[PDB]
C-alpha cells in the first residue's frame, strides 16, 4: 500500500506481521498433529524476521570509524567485530522477539527436520537481543551504576528464561548459545552435568580464566545440585564427585583422616545432647 | 564323561603345579581357561548349573580350587598395591580398573561358593571370606 | 546395611577394657580405617550425616 | 560358634531366591503361570530376608 513512510517506520511493520501471525495462527487449526501447512506459514514469516535481523547486524559490520570496528576498515575484515546490531532494545521489537519465541508451541506437534530449523532459526534471532544488550551494556559508564546494575539482572534473567526454553532443546545449540552471551555459564553447566559428557565441563573450563577456582567454587554453591557422585552413574567418576566437595563422612571418603578427624572431635564437643553419640 | 574327567584333573594338576611354584599368571590363565569358577559376576548361575554336571572326583577338589584362585586373585592384589608410584609413566586410571575387577572376580567366586549346593569345609568359607575383607 | 553399627567397630576397637587396638597391624588398621570410610559413605548416600545420624536441617 | 555363625549366614546370603523372569512371547497359561512364580517369589524372599536378619543378629 506504500513504502517510503513505513521505512521511517519499518519497526511497526514487525509487530503486526506478527499479530497477522497470530490470527493465522488462530485458525491454523494446529490442535494437534494433524496441520502441517499451517506450521510451514509460521516458519516462512520466522524466517524473513531473522534474516531482517541478519541485515541490521551486517550493515553494523560495515563501519567507517577506525576506532569502532576496526576490520571493514583499512584493517583486515577477515574477522568481523561483534554480531551485534548495537540496537538500543526496543521495548515493542524485543517484545516480539520473546512472543515468537513462545511459538516454542510447534514444536510440542511438527515433524523432526522441522522442529530443528525453527530451533536454530529462533537460536540465531536470540543470538541477535543479547548482543544488543551486551553492546548497549558496554557502553555505560562508572556512575549511574545503580541503574546499570539493574539493567545487568534483567538481560541475566532473561539468558536464564532463553536457558528453560532450550533445556528441552537440542543442546549442540548449547554451546553456540553459551559462547554467544560469551559467559552464561548457569545453563551450559547445567547441561554438561544432565549428560555424561563431563568432557564437555573440562573443556569449558579449559578455555576460561581461573577455570579452578570458579569450578569449586561453584561446586560448593550447587551442594547436591551438581558434583554429586550419586546423581552420576561406574568407577572413577562416582568417586570424584566426593572428592569436589570441600564433614567427617565425606573427608573418611576422600582419604583425608587427618582432616577427619579434626571434625570429629569438633563434633564431639560441642554434643551435650546424648552421652552415648 | 570318564574321559572329560580326566583330562580335567590332569589339568587341574598343572594348575597346582603352576600355583606352587608361584607362577601365578600362568596359574591364572590356566583355570580362565578351565571355565570351572566363575571370573564375573554374570557368569556365577552358569557356573552354579555346570557344576551339577560336574564327576565327584571334581566336585571334591573344588574346595581347594576356591582356595588357590582366590589366593591368586590376592597375590595379584597384593603385587597392585605393593607396586609403589615410582614407576613415572603409567596412567592412574588402568590400575584403579584393574582393583575394581580383582574385587569384582573375588566377589564372584564368593558368590559361586555360596550358590552351589555342595558343604565345602567351614574354615574354606571362612578364608575366602578372610582374602576378600583383606581386598576391600 | 548396618551401615552405623559399622562405625561403633571404631569405638570398640579403641576400647580400654580389650586394648584391641594392640593386636592389629599397620596394614589391617589402615585396611579397617578403610572399611569404615565406605560404611561411612554409604550412610551419606542415605541422607544421614557421617556418623549415622540425622543431619539437623 | 562366632565362625559357625558367620558360615551359616554367608551361606544364606548368597542364595537369594531367583526373580521370575518373563520370555517375551508368554501364552496366557505362562502368564498366569508367571503371576503365580512372583507371588511365590515375594512370599519366599520375605521369609529368605527374614531368616538373613535373625542370622545377622
Amino acid at each position: 500500500t506504500a513504502a517510503d513512510v513505513y521505512f521511517r517506520e519499518v519497526s511497526q511493520m514487525e509487530i503486526i506481521f506478527e499479530c497477522l501471525v497470530d490470527k493465522e495462527e488462530a485458525d491454523l487449526e494446529s490442535t494437534s498433529i494433524d496441520s502441517v501447512e499451517w506450521a510451514n506459514i509460521v516458519v516462512n514469516v520466522n524466517t524473513i524476521l531473522k534474516d531482517m535481523l541478519h541485515v541490521a547486524c551486517q550493515y553494523r559490520q560495515s563501519k567507517n570509524s577506525l576506532y569502532k570496528n576496526e576490520s571493514g576498515i583499512q584493517e583486515p575484515e577477515h574477522v568481523p567485530w561483534t554480531a551485534s546490531s548495537g540496537t538500543a532494545g526496543i521495548r515493542s521489537v524485543v517484545t516480539r522477539q520473546h512472543g515468537i519465541i513462545l511459538k516454542v508451541y510447534p514444536q510440542a506437534d511438527s515433524g523432526l527436520r522441522t522442529i530443528l530449523i525453527e530451533q536454530l532459526a529462533a537460536l540465531l534471532n536470540y543470538l541477535l537481543d543479547d548482543y544488543v544488550t551486551q553492546l548497549k551494556s558496554i557502553d555505560k559508564l562508572a556512575n549511574e551504576e545503580r541503574y546499570n546494575i539493574l539493567e545487568m539482572e534483567y538481560a541475566q534473567k532473561r539468558s536464564e528464561l532463553l536457558s528453560p526454553l532450550l533445556i528441552l532443546g537440542q543442546y549442540a545449540w548449547a554451546s553456540n548459545l553459551a559462547e554467544k552471551y560469551c559467559d552464561f555459564d548457569i545453563l551450559v553447566q547445567i547441561c554438561e552435568m544432565t549428560d555424561n559428557q563431563s568432557r564437555l565441563q573440562r573443556y569449558m573450563t579449559l578455555f576460561a580464566e581461573q577455570n579452578f577456582s570458579d569450578f569449586l567454587f561453584r561446586w560448593y554453591l550447587e551442594k547436591g545440585k551438581r558434583g554429586k557422585l550419586l546423581s552420576q552413574p561406574s568407577q572413577h567418576g562416582q568417586l570424584a564427585a566426593f572428592l569436589q566437595a570441600h564433614s567427617w563422612l565425606h573427608e573418611l571418603n576422600s582419604q583425608e583422616f587427618e582432616k577427619a578427624h579434626r571434625t570429629l572431635q569438633t563434633l564431639a564437643n560441642m554434643e551435650t545432647r546424648y552421652f552415648c553419640k | 564323561s570318564i574321559n572329560s574327567t580326566f583330562y580335567l584333573l590332569l589339568d587341574l594338576i598343572t594348575f597346582f603345579d603352576e600355583y606352587h611354584a608361584g607362577h601365578i599368571d600362568l596359574s591364572f590363565d590356566v583355570i580362565e581357561r578351565l571355565k570351572l569358577v566363575p571370573l564375573s559376576q554374570d557368569s556365577v548361575e552358569e557356573r552354579v548349573a555346570a557344576f551339577r554336571n560336574f564327576s565327584d572326583e571334581i566336585r571334591h577338589n573344588l574346595s581347594e580350587i576356591l582356595l588357590a584362585t582366590m589366593n591368586i586373585l590376592f597375590t595379584q592384589y597384593k603385587r597392585l598395591k605393593g607396586s609403589g608410584p615410582t614407576t613415572l609413566g603409567r596412567p592412574q586410571r588402568v590400575q584403579e580398573d584393574k582393583d575394581s575387577v580383582l574385587r569384582s572376580q573375588a566377589r564372584a567366586l564368593i558368590t559361586f561358593a555360596g550358590m552351589i549346593p555342595y558343604r565345602m569345609s567351614g574354615d574354606t568359607n571362612a578364608r575366602l571370606v578372610q582374602m576378600e575383607v583383606l581386598m576391600n | 546395611k548396618q551401615y552405623k553399627d559399622c562405625l561403633r567397630l571404631a569405638d570398640i576397637v579403641s576400647s580400654e577394657n580389650q586394648k584391641l587396638y594392640t593386636v592389629f597391624s599397620k596394614t589391617e588398621m589402615r585396611n579397617l580405617l578403610q572399611k569404615l570410610r565406605e560404611s561411612s559413605l554409604m550412610l551419606l548416600d542415605l541422607q544421614l550425616d557421617p556418623l549415622g545420624y540425622e543431619i539437623q536441617s | 560358634e562366632s565362625h559357625e555363625a558367620f558360615n551359616e549366614w554367608f551361606k544364606h546370603i548368597n542364595s537369594p531366591p531367583q526373580k521370575p523372569t518373563l520370555v517375551g512371547q508368554a501364552s496366557f497359561t505362562e502368564k498366569v503361570a508367571h503371576e503365580h512364580k512372583e507371588k511365590k517369589y515375594e512370599m519366599d524372599f520375605g521369609i529368605w530376608k527374614g531368616h538373613l536378619d535373625a542370622l545377622t543378629s
